[PDB]
């Protein structure tokens, strides 16, 4: 009577203290909603750029659209930023001056934007323990790796294409070779990635044509700017492509690239690590044997392993079964990589 | 529950709040009514050393520059270098941002809503375009098992074979099964006059498909334009190319509306094309037989009045290495000249006089 | 905390018309106004104010009439059409 009057109550107080949080938390958004209802107030400001400056209180602005003014200095201010070569920021009323405006390339912004996250990729490349080779042998991941370390840190996001030589004009590329590598030299970190250099790599064996003769003319201020008179001791490049065949055997000199690396699976623990990281939200049946799978699998390659497999979890979805027995995944993976084998020319 | 008592004033306060944003959330329509002009956005972060740096440059559609603060309500998808942005009178201030992508010469290449044809009208050919079908029914509904299984569907299939079997009309007859927005891309059509057209026209193909709702996106030729030449055209379709490439291999979030593609001719295979994310999906489209010829001709044919005297071995016998469009044309070739050969029912003459009449 | 305060005439010269708009009644007491300003940044400046109906006792000192309801709707239409002063405080007339 008395004792469950107690726990009784303690239910009525506990619904009655489990509807707060469905208002609570929407009132810091609609308040927020007024908070910036009244951030919105400070409106009509202009632009201007600085040339001339002749009173150290009050010098000539170069507005964007043409016309030139002169404005005063603000009481709030100081006389740091309100030096000549400073793009500053106007009022309509006064031309009193609120703040400056930073230069940026409009293009800027894009190329130290781009940025990629995840933290976890420098720890799911699997059991891999002045330039680096990452070359094409019957195994994948030389985008995964090197994203992986790029997406952990990798100081910046300067990445090369290989398709930024094309330089459709007259072949004057050694401005962009001279201005990048410029930017590498100026700025003291620097990592730079070379993914599919296959396509500009030609053996250049024959007589060349005008589109061949440039491309490795950009290949001889390669060679210039590697064993010529200009050292690479803090730069790092990373030239990946997809055939270790016609990888330009001038630029094979062990003087650029010190290390290969052969990014495939030998290792039974690197396919099984690799196996296990790819097999992380799959959900299977209490039947688990994964040295089927790694062992019959020899000399592949590990994002298109991971496509065998969830190749194998579709073949299984097709029977709309939830649970994913590893039948389907030795009988699978098996067949289709043995297409992966016939396709593999 | 002496304790619990105070919880009604925070209730009386609570509701007091939602009696009161009524006049001040009924100004939004007042004040937010309708931007009058269109002005261009870029995106410049300034530091203000609260007190926090945040800025944003401003570029009217009549080439004047002002300054504002990144201001507004609470952006997702804001924040982008993009156009077509809500702005008052003369405060010019940021009240609803909405991408452009305007330029409709490329924007409206081919505003297809759903086709006619769909995948029952072919015969022979389910072990092989089965899975297609699933590989576009299943990541359309079963988006929710995709989680429990840790699945995501490939973006790049290449749908390959000899030409004139029909596998533009067949992959628009399985997109009339995706049920989303269909959107026709030709090959020669990023070869353009002026510099960098390509790049527009793939950030534009990824900026509807990006952008826009879940659509389907079917191109068709890119064999004629993959060529890997060692000045030339084609390194030009290299830069483009290799930039879709880009946009296939460094975007993550590609998750996306996928990209399908064929290719007449499998001659210049271009070694890059390997990937989860680019044309990873190769299944062998052959010549169709005799006998599947004749299953795709007697399902495209079904609604004719066809003689019901056909064997099938006169047919059988003169289709020889022909293929599924061919075939399609000798049945709308009987069906002209089945017309006004006075009988309205086919005959089986006309079978080899359309295929000695157009081939 | 506050060093110094910035007042404007406008507030005074309402307080002009505190005295203006009196109506010869014969009270003249310390008509209590609501200041406004902005406390926001660490000096004080006064843009405008208004007043409230305030009344007191004769005899009796501790008696002061003040309204919660004209302060929270002249306060909310002020806000709405100037959300960029908000309440501080108050000033009275009175010498002492």
């Amino acid at each position: 009577d008395y004792r469950k009057k107690l726990l009784e109550h303690k239910e009525i107080d506990g619904r009655l203290k489990e509807l707060r949080e469905q208002l609570k938390e929407l009132t810091k958004q609609y308040e927020k909603s007024e908070n910036d209802l009244k951030a919105l107030q400070s409106v009509g400001q202009i632009v201007g750029e600085v040339l001339k400056q002749l009173t150290e209180e009050k010098f000539i602005v170069k507005a964007t659209n043409g016309p030139r003014y002169v404005v005063g200095c603000r009481r709030q201010l100081d006389k740091s930023k309100l030096k000549p070569g400073t793009r500053v920021a106007l009022d309509m009323t006064t031309l009193t001056i609120m703040r400056y405006l930073p230069r940026e390339v409009d293009p800027l912004v894009y190329n130290m934007s781009h940025e990629d996250p995840g933290n976890v990729s420098y720890s799911e490349i699997g059991g891999l323990s002045k330039g680096c080779l990452l070359y094409g042998p019957p195994g994948t991941g030389k985008t995964l790796l090197a994203r992986a370390v790029a997406s952990q840190l990798d100081c910046n996001f300067l990445k090369v294409v290989s398709s930024s030589i094309v330089d459709k004009y007259i072949g004057e590329s050694a401005r962009l070779i001279r201005e990048m590598f410029n930017y590498a030299r100026d700025h003291q970190p620097c990592i730079i990635f070379m993914d599919e250099i296959d396509a500009i790599g030609g053996r250049r064996f024959s007589e060349g044509t005008s589109a061949d003769r440039e491309i490795q003319r950009t290949l001889m201020e390669l060679l210039n700017q590697m064993d010529g008179f200009d050292t690479l001791h803090r730069v790092k490049m990373i030239m990946a492509t997809n055939r270790p065949d016609t990888l330009d055997p001038a630029l094979l000199r062990p003087g650029r690239l010190d290390r290969k690396i052969h990014i495939d699976l030998p290792n039974e623990q690197a396919r099984l690590d690799i196996l296990k990281i790819h097999a992380g939200p799959i959900t299977k049946h209490g039947e688990i044997d994964y040295e089927a799978i790694v062992k019959l699998s020899d000399g592949f390659n590990g994002a298109d392993l991971r496509n065998v497999c969830t190749e194998a979890g579709m073949f299984a979805i097709r029977a709309d079964h939830d649970f994913v027995v590893q039948e389907d995944f030795m009988k699978a993976v098996r067949k289709v990589a043995d297409s992966k084998k016939l396709e593999s020319k | 529950k002496i304790m619990k008592s105070e919880v009604l004033r925070v209730t009386h306060e609570l509701q007091a709040m939602k009696d009161k944003i009524k006049e001040n959330s009924e100004k939004i329509k007042v004040n937010k009514t309708l931007p009058y002009l269109v002005s261009n956005v870029i995106e410049l972060l300034d530091v203000d050393p609260q007190r926090k740096g945040k800025c944003a440059v401003i570029k009217t559609s009549t080439r004047q520059t002002y300054f504002l603060p990144v201001i507004g309500l609470v952006d997702a998808e804001k924040l982008k270098p993009g156009d077509l942005v809500g702005v008052n009178k003369d405060s010019y201030l940021i009240l609803e941002t909405l991408p452009t992508e305007y330029d409709s010469r490329v924007k409206a290449m081919e505003v297809d809503e759903r086709p006619t044809e769909q995948y029952s009208d072919i015969g022979g050919l389910d072990k092989q375009i089965q899975e297609l079908v699933e590989a576009i029914v299943l990541p359309m509904n079963h988006k929710e098992k995709f989680e429990n299984l840790g699945i995501q569907p490939p973006k790049g299939v290449l749908m390959y074979g000899p030409p004139g079997t029909g596998k533009t009309l067949l992959a628009r007859a399985c997109a009339a099964q995706t049920k989303a927005t269909f959107l026709k891309l030709a090959g020669p059509q990023l070869v353009q006059m002026f510099i960098g057209d390509g790049a527009k026209l793939v950030r534009d193909a990824f900026a509807l498909a990006k952008e826009k709702a879940p659509s389907i996106i079917f191109i068709d030729e890119l064999d004629a334009i993959g060529t890997k030449r060692f000045k030339a055209g084609d390194r030009e379709v290299q830069r483009t190319m290799l930039e879709l490439l880009n946009q296939l291999d460094g975007f993550q979030p590609n998750t996306q509306v996928k990209v399908i593609a064929a290719t007449n001719r499998v001659d210049i295979l271009d070694p890059a094309l390997l990937r989860s994310g680019r044309l990873d999906r190769k299944i062998e489209f052959p010549m169709p037989n005799e006998e599947a010829r004749a299953r795709i001709m007697q399902i495209h044919s079904r609604k004719m009045n066809v003689s019901p005297d056909v064997n099938y071995e006169e047919l059988a016998r003169c289709t020889d290495d022909f293929n599924g469009a061919q075939c399609k044309a000798v049945c709308v070739e009987a069906g002209m000249i089945a017309l006004r050969r006075g009988a309205t029912e086919l005959t089986h003459e006309d079978y080899m006089e359309g295929i000695l009449e157009v081939q | 905390a506050v060093q110094k305060v910035v007042v404007h005439p406008l507030v005074l010269l309402s307080v002009v018309d505190h005295f203006n708009r009196i109506g010869k009644v014969g009270n003249q007491k310390r008509v209590v106004g609501v200041l406004l300003g902005s406390w926001q940044k660490k000096v004080l400046d006064v843009s405008n104010s208004f007043a409230v109906p305030f009344d007191e006792d004769d005899k009796d000192d501790s008696v002061w009439f003040l309204d919660h309801d004209y302060l929270e709707n002249m306060y909310g239409m002020f806000k709405k059409v100037n959300a960029r002063e908000r309440i501080v405080g108050w000033y009275h007339t009175g010498p002492k």
